[PDB]
């Protein structure tokens, strides 16, 4: 069993190695989303600031 | 230093596993001293946190 022992490790590592893996994947998701979502609340905030004008003047 | 340099010197006596932080060697210990070195053990790990 020894040998089985030692596979039944090896998957856990390799689990691991997805699962780390899997999450970098996920961190450069993230970010992108970041950038997009970021120029959505940039025109939200446009659409204030613009509304803000148009009332001064 | 004397006790610890053999110490280590056991541990370079070893195989280094590559799934695991864990060490598996090949031991041949006398049938007799089975249940010791098994309570021996013990000993050891229960004294370590993991």
């Amino acid at each position: 069993s020894q040998s089985q022992g030692i596979q039944q490790l090896l998957q856990a590592e390799k689990r691991a190695a997805e699962k780390v893996a899997d999450a970098r994947k996920r961190k450069a998701r993230r970010l992108k989303q970041a950038k997009e979502e970021a120029q959505m609340e940039v025109e939200q905030y446009r659409r204030e600031r613009e509304q803000e004008f148009q009332s001064k003047q | 230093v004397r006790k610890m340099k053999a110490i280590y010197h056991t541990l370079n006596l070893c195989n280094i596993d590559v799934t695991q932080k864990c060490l598996i060697a090949e031991v041949w210990c006398p049938v007799t001293d089975l249940d010791s070195i098994q309570f021996a053990l013990r000993r050891g790990t229960e004294h370590s946190g993991s």
